[PDB]
Formats: C-alpha cells, sequence, structure tokens
RNA sequence: CCCAAAGUAUACGUUAAGUGGAAAAGGAUGUGGAGUUGCUUAGACAACCAGGAUGUUGGCUUAGAAGCAGCCACCAUUUA
C-alpha cells in the first residue's frame, strides 16, 4: 500500500504530461509520441519533453493521462484507509499473540 | 410470502368463483389501486412477486397496502400415483378473488409512478387488469 | 474568429493565448508583449478579447469590458462563488457601485437605456448569490 | 391542408394530353413519359397548371388522389429539369469508368462489376469518387441507384463503397 | 428481432404496419422489431 | 348460388382477414361510432424561406464544464 503511495506521486507527473499534450495537440495527430512540448507553467521554460502515445487517438492518450490521476486521487483516499485498518489489525493480532503465549 | 399460521381445517372445498366481489370493490386507503375484471386463485406467491416489484420502483415513497390474503389452503395429491385412497397433503395458500376486487393500494407518489408501479404489479398476476382511483363526489 | 476570456497577469506562456493563436497560424510570443501592454491597468482581471483574423497574417485585436462576474468579485471582495446561489448568501454589494458596474458596460452591450442595464446586472448578481442591497 | 389542393405551375414549354381512361402522356424537351392511371379519377387541366380532383372522402380515394397529384408533379419537375442522384465511391482503389455506353466499376472484387443502363437513362464520371447519373423519371434513377448501391452495400467501419449526399452512417469501433 | 411484443424502445422509435404486421423502424438498428 | 328442395329477397350498418371456417397472456398511428378539451379565417397542426441573440465562457465543479459531466434560485433586455 505504501508503494501505490508512492505511485500517488508518479501519477501526478502522468496528468502533466496528459495537460501539455492537450495544450498542444492541434498537429501531428496521426501516430503521435516523443513530439516536443513547449513549457505551459512556471518561468523555468524546462528542456521540451518528448511524450509517447499509443495508437488509440491524441486526445483519448491524455483524457486517459487524467483518468489514472483520477483513479490516484481515490486511491489516496481509500489505501491511507486500508493503512488505518491494517495498523488496527496489526496491533490486534500482536495482542492476540500475547494472549495465546502465556495462556493455559 | 403470507400464510397463516393456523387453520381451523387444513383440507376444504375449492369454492365456486361466481358473480361479483362481495366486499373490497371501492379504493379508500390509498389513492390509486388495480380492480380485478376475471377470477381465478392468487397464489401467495404471485402477491409477494407484485409486492416486490411495486416496492421496489417506489423506492421513495409510500407503503403498500395489500388487500387480499391467501386464507384458503389447496391439496396437491403427490405424483405418479393412483385416483382416490383419500385426500392429498396441502401444499400452498391463494386467496379467491373476485372481479371488481382491490388488489393493492398505493398513495403517497406522483400519478405516473403508481401507473408504472401498478402495471409492473399486473404483469404479475393471472387476471386482467384496469387502473382505477378515488371518486370525491363527496 | 474565436473569443475567449483571457487573464491580464498570466497571459505570457502557453496556455490560454497559446493553442487558439497556435493553429490561426502567428507567434504566439510577439503578441503577448501586445497583451500585456493593454492589459496592465487592468490587471489582475481576466479580460475577454475579440480575436480577429485576416489573410494577410496580420492581426488587431478588439478588447471589451471586464465580465459582470468579475467586476462583482471586485465589487464584493471574495473570489469564489457560493456553492448554491440564493441558498448560502456570502456577499452583498450597494446598489452605487452596481450602477458603476452597468456603466463601465456602455460600448459593448447593445441596451438603449441605463436602467436596462442596471436591471440585466440585477439579474447577474442574482446569479452570484450576492444580495442586491 | 392537403396536396390536393395545391395549385402545380409548370414551366415553358411543355404540353398535357387528356385522353380517355385516363392515360397522360407528357411532352417536353428533355424526354417523353406515359402512365396508366386509375378511371374512378377525374382529371381536369387548366391554363398552365394541373389539377386533381377527389371523387369522395374515402380512404382509398384519400391515397391515390395525393398519390397521383405527386407523380404528375414528379412528371412535370423530370420533363423539363430532369433529377440527378448523385454517388460517390469511397476508398482507395475505387473506380467507376467508361467504355461507350456500358458503365464499369472497379470494385475491390475479383472480377470487374459491369452494369447495364436502360433506354433514356445516362450516367457520367467526372472525377476520382463522385459520379452522376442523369434521367428525367424519378423512378427509373431511383431505380438504377439501388442497383448501383446492391453490388456493395457501405460497411459501417469505415467510408467505404457506394454512397450518396449528406447522410451518416454509423460509426463502429474496431480492434 | 423478432417478437409478439413489438413496442418503441426509444423516443426516436416510430410504430408502422407495413403488409398488416406491426413494425418499429429507428435510426438505431437494433430497435428494429417485427411481429408475424 | 350449385351439388341439393326453397330468396344471387328488402332496408340500415360492420368487417378486408378467407375473419366467417381453432386458443390465451400480451402488443399494435387497422377501421366504424359515441363524448370531452387547447387552437382556428383576428387565421389552426405540418411544409418552405429568416431570426434563432448579446449580461454571458450565469455560478460551484475538473485542466475544461463556454446552454448541452454533476449540483442549481433558473433571472433581466432588443423585442414581431
Amino acid at each position: 500500500l505504501e508503494k501505490t503511495l508512492e505511485y500517488s506521486e508518479n501519477a501526478k507527473e502522468f496528468q502533466l504530461y496528459g495537460e501539455l499534450l492537450t495544450a498542444n495537440l492541434y498537429m501531428l495527430k496521426k501516430g503521435d509520441k516523443q513530439a516536443e512540448v513547449i513549457n505551459y507553467y512556471d518561468e523555468e521554460s524546462p528542456t521540451i519533453t518528448i511524450p509517447l502515445n499509443p495508437n488509440k487517438t491524441p486526445s483519448e492518450n491524455a483524457q486517459a493521462y487524467f483518468t489514472k490521476y483520477q483513479k490516484a486521487k481515490n486511491s489516496v483516499a481509500v489505501v491511507e484507509e486500508q493503512i488505518r485498518l491494517a495498523q488496527e489489525e496489526i496491533e490486534y493480532f500482536d495482542q492476540l499473540i500475547q494472549q495465546l503465549s502465556s495462556a493455559s | 410470502m403470507l400464510l397463516p399460521k393456523r387453520v381451523k381445517y387444513r383440507r376444504e372445498h375449492r369454492g365456486k368463483m361466481r358473480g361479483r366481489a362481495k366486499g373490497g370493490t371501492e379504493v379508500h386507503f390509498g389513492e390509486f389501486g388495480i380492480q380485478a375484471l376475471e377470477a381465478s386463485w392468487i397464489t401467495n406467491r404471485q402477491i409477494e412477486a407484485a409486492r416486490i416489484a411495486m416496492t421496489r420502483y417506489m423506492k421513495r415513497g409510500g407503503k403498500v397496502w395489500i388487500k387480499i390474503f391467501p386464507s384458503k389452503p389447496y391439496t396437491a395429491k403427490p405424483l405418479e400415483v393412483r385416483m382416490g385412497s383419500g385426500k392429498g397433503a396441502p401444499e400452498g395458500w391463494v386467496a379467491v378473488v373476485k372481479p371488481g376486487k382491490v388488489l393493492f393500494e398505493i398513495s403517497g407518489v406522483s400519478e405516473e409512478v403508481a401507473r408504472e408501479a401498478l402495471r409492473l404489479a399486473s404483469h404479475k398476476l393471472p387476471i386482467k387488469t384496469k387502473f382505477v382511483k378515488r371518486e370525491e363526489i363527496g | 474568429v474565436v473569443k475567449l476570456q483571457i487573464p491580464a497577469g498570466k497571459a505570457n506562456p502557453a496556455p490560454p493565448v497559446g493553442p487558439a493563436l497556435g493553429q490561426a497560424g502567428v507567434n504566439i510570443m510577439g503578441f503577448c508583449k501586445e497583451f500585456n501592454a493593454r492589459t496592465a491597468d487592468q490587471a489582475g482581471l481576466i479580460i475577454p478579447v475579440e480575436i480577429s483574423v485576416y489573410e494577410d497574417r496580420s492581426f488587431t485585436f478588439i478588447t471589451k469590458t471586464p465580465p459582470a462576474a468579475v467586476l462583482l468579485k471586485k465589487a464584493a471582495g471574495i473570489e469564489s462563488g457560493s456553492g448554491e446561489p440564493n441558498r448560502n448568501k456570502v456577499a452583498t454589494v450597494k446598489r452605487d457601485k452596481v450602477r458603476e458596474i452597468a456603466e463601465t458596460k456602455m460600448p459593448d452591450l447593445n441596451a438603449a437605456d441605463v436602467e436596462a442595464a442596471m436591471r440585466m446586472v440585477e439579474g447577474t448578481a442574482r446569479s452570484m448569490g450576492i444580495v442586491i442591497e | 391542408s392537403r396536396v390536393g389542393k395545391k395549385l402545380l405551375e409548370i414551366p415553358s414549354d411543355v404540353t398535357v394530353t387528356l385522353n380517355d381512361n385516363n392515360t397522360v402522356a407528357v411532352k417536353g424537351p428533355k424526354g417523353e413519359l406515359t402512365r396508366t392511371f386509375h378511371p374512378d379519377m377525374e382529371i381536369k387541366v387548366e391554363d398552365n397548371v394541373l389539377t386533381v380532383a377527389r371523387p369522395s372522402d374515402q380512404k382509398e380515394h384519400r391515397a391515390l388522389h395525393g398519390t397521383t397529384r405527386s407523380l404528375l408533379g414528379n412528371m412535370v419537375e423530370g420533363v423539363s429539369k430532369g433529377f440527378e442522384r448523385g454517388l460517390e465511391l469511397v476508398g482507395v482503389g475505387y473506380r467507376a469508368s467508361k467504355s461507350g455506353n456500358k458503365l464499369v466499376l472497379n470494385v475491390g472484387y475479383s472480377h470487374p462489376v459491369e452494369i447495364v443502363p436502360e433506354e433514356g437513362i445516362e450516367i457520367e464520371v467526372p472525377s476520382q469518387t463522385k459520379v452522376v447519373v442523369k434521367g428525367t423519371d424519378k423512378e427509373r434513377v431511383g431505380a438504377i441507384a439501388a442497383n448501383i448501391r446492391a453490388v456493395r452495400s457501405p460497411e459501417p467501419y469505415k467510408g467505404k463503397g457506394i454512397r450518396y449526399e449528406g447522410e451518416v452512417v454509423r460509426r463502429k469501433e474496431g480492434k | 428481432k423478432v417478437r409478439p411484443s413489438v413496442k418503441p424502445i426509444c423516443e426516436k422509435c416510430k410504430v408502422i404496419r407495413r403488409k398488416g404486421k406491426v413494425m418499429v423502424i429507428c435510426e438505431n438498428p437494433k430497435h428494429k422489431q417485427k411481429q408475424g
């Protein structure tokens, strides 16, 4: 679950890449991949990016990235709930180990 | 699932269904109802099916009044046996429904919700049905 | 022609003005300075600017008034509206700045009289969740 | 309130016959039409306008009055202006071809497609895709267009085969 | 589909009576119904 | 009507399937009637020529909801 908690921060970069692709998806739609992207945010002007996309649709790849991001934030809710439940279960099971170990 | 938990006799004659409804002819609890047009025995399984079919589509709304009750039992002789040698064991319960009788009563919803719920109930029943409403002369 | 509401203080980068002028066939960065020159005195607000298109790749932009929504945010102070207007009355705006907001919309709106305009911006104020008082 | 009462103006120059047992021949610059009708209807012709009158209010007469007036309108429209049904052959290897009066279609079958036009109906192939059939009767050009569409029906995944003017085929997603 | 309960599925469905048979035609070809 | 004796009888309607001359739940713009109700020659239901709008990308919302994901009091003008 902590692996998915790191996949949460990984998914945000994918969402940003999808937004960059969306603000530039008006040319090279046919077989679109490794297309240089001009920085849309910040004054950094960071090196042109080269996103690679599958052959679905130039917009549905960015839309798929944005969907992965929504699933990621729902995961941020649910996996934290599951971690809380799992530590409660580990505390109860360690207590049950203690009560079984010293029992007649 | 409706059945009496105690009966005076477990085996009864099947009776006759001549004439109109003796009572329960006018809608007087809910706003809308089903009026029977033909006479047949209505099994409590059919009553349960109609009640679930109304209640599911009326997930928000008023309660359902079931005006009929399966008080009369029917006996079913076991299969592959000869005729006679005693009356068979009772199997289920039916309600004797005459034409003109109100079957189920609905109040507290809209018009089209009630009409569609009564249509879904009527498609489970073995009798011809019609839509009736309360009349206020009065 | 493609019309759009361009923010004054964030017209430099590749968002909104980027892909709109990119499909027209002109360099965005050569006109971002021209946008920021005329949007300096109304900075901090989102200004709709008409983007006319010509065959000889020359572009002249006809700016418009600020919207009645943004001007009511200036008059009230809150940036984001309520979740349910006419259910959570978050702000109240006096009628004098309402008259000023209606008087700012003379050269674009086709209203014959200012009373019609203040009756319009009363209706826009009701969509804001802001009490007209 | 119905099509049997509106006037039908005819252009210059056409003429119409009023032969017995309801047979109508229509003369004009672009052909000749002749059809047989039903004896129950009385037809009358005025100055440069045609009128059809009902005998009664029965449903058969109410249908037949409208059909007769509509097909007379079709005759006077086709004898002076004509009717064109345009078709497009969409594809990388699709071609309509001409060899005299014969019409050849380079549909992707293993055998060349040939269709024989009837008399009075002509087909012209100007370009890569677009093809025009010419005629003076709507029924004949409709039958010709149906016969052209019959050899290759358009398949819904991609635009292929014979297609009219503006009409949407249902797009389906493949894998 | 051939069924004895020919009904309009959607709002675009139109009920017709070709050849003495109750039919429904629609822009969606899945809604085409015939009886008899 | 003929086989097969006697009306191709009279008046008023109905049915178009060979119903007549084999059954149902259910489905259906079949048709003949009866009775309400909105409009209608100040011009009715459809059809053809035009407007189909600016305040305004109405707000909350996701990058983006620009009338047309969702929640929504749902207003005001130029006016034919």
